[PDB]
């Protein structure tokens, strides 16, 4: 569910929040994204890449 | 003559100011602080 308030679970990572269609383009080893803060802000849904 | 001197000096206060970029930092250095702070309360957040 995107543009919602959910609580998400993503392997084991909790947290709450709104997902969206991102612009970030990874690179095909890394699986997450923090910020300054030590706070994931990008994810990589484990079953569709 | 009074006259020509007083626009002949506010003309060269306002392009000795476009020119010199260092003129400001007695405003400059109050904003560089705060935003300082503010950086290193947020970098606190990811201490153990």
């Amino acid at each position: 569910v995107k543009n919602k308030c959910v609580n998400f679970n993503f392997n084991g990572l909790t947290g709450t929040g709104v997902l969206t269609e991102s612009n970030k383009k990874f690179l095909p080893f890394q699986q997450f994204g923090r910020d300054i803060a030590d706070t994931t802000d990008a994810v990589r849904d484990p079953q569709t890449l | 003559l009074i006259a020509n001197q007083f626009n002949s000096a506010i003309g060269k206060i306002q392009d000795s100011l476009s020119s010199t970029p260092s003129a400001l930092g007695k405003l400059q250095d109050v904003v560089n602080q705060n935003a300082q702070a503010l950086n290193t309360l947020v970098k606190q957040l990811s201490s153990n």
